[PDB]
């Protein structure tokens, strides 16, 4: 994240950290055995880390545990990033608590204007690196239909929405990736892709949660 | 540009 702040231990109790023995992106709770996160963070070895706030030190409250199904959306492609959402299964059920809590997903998409929540231990700098220790957060809002295909001409689809500013200087970057964007509460946003970050006239772009619920739903209860 | 650790 940047151009965020620091959003306090535990206060976005559904983020979650994907972890191949360092992190790699972020995902949301959404039940007590369910993640969802970004097609294209899909790998082996994913332990996902929930309950974290300063992802390299043992503070208490995290819990570690396996993913046992890491679930692509069966029509992601790699090339446009269409359908960019997985589905992770844990091992065992997380324990829920006040700091480990799922998100609702939502009943219905958002307007553009709504503001969101946007999380992630991603790079903090538009030019360079620099990785936090503790969870950024940014408060950013869904620009329109049009400002997002002006400013990314053929490449957003129905599956995607624009999230941001145009002024630079705010935005999720590498290392936020399958993590939230959370609008009233709901699931909206999974974090997906943009041309840099932070950078002027390029909002980022996000999977657009609410096209896929159903889906969601079905393949929850058929695993 | 995805936003993943690579
Ligand atoms: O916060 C919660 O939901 N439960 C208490 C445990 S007594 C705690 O973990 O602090
Ligand atoms: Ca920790």
């Amino acid at each position: 994240i940047v151009g965020g702040y620091t959003c306090g231990a535990n206060t976005v109790p559904y983020q979650v950290s994907l972890n191949s023995g360092y992190h790699f992106c972020g995902g949301s709770l959404i039940n007590s055995q369910w993640v969802v996160s970004a097609a294209h963070c899909y790998k082996s070895g994913i332990q996902v880390r929930l309950g974290e706030d300063n992802i390299n030190v043992v503070e208490g409250n995290e819990q570690f545990i396996s993913a046992s199904k890491s679930i692509v959306h069966p029509s992601y492609n790699s090339n446009t990033l269409n359908n960019d959402i997985m589905l992770i299964k844990l091992k065992s059920a997380a324990s829920l608590n006040s700091r480990v809590a799922s998100i609702s997903l939502p009943t219905s998409c958002a307007s553009a204007g709504t503001q969101c929540l946007i999380s992630g231990w991603g790079n903090t700098k538009s030019s360079g690196t620099s990785y936090p220790d503790v969870l950024k957060c940014l408060k950013a809002p869904i620009l329109s239909d049009s400002s997002c295909k002006s400013a990314y001409p053929g490449q957003i689809t129905s599956n995607m929405f624009c999230a941001g500013y145009l002024e630079g200087g705010k935005d999720s970057c590498q290392g936020d990736s399958g993590g939230p964007v959370v609008c009233s509460g709901k699931l909206q946003g999974i974090v997906s892709w943009g041309s840099g970050c932070a950078q002027k006239n390029k909002p980022g772009v996000y999977t657009k949660v609410c096209n896929y619920v159903s889906w969601i739903k079905q393949t929850i209860a058929s695993n | 540009c995805t936003k993943s650790i690579c």
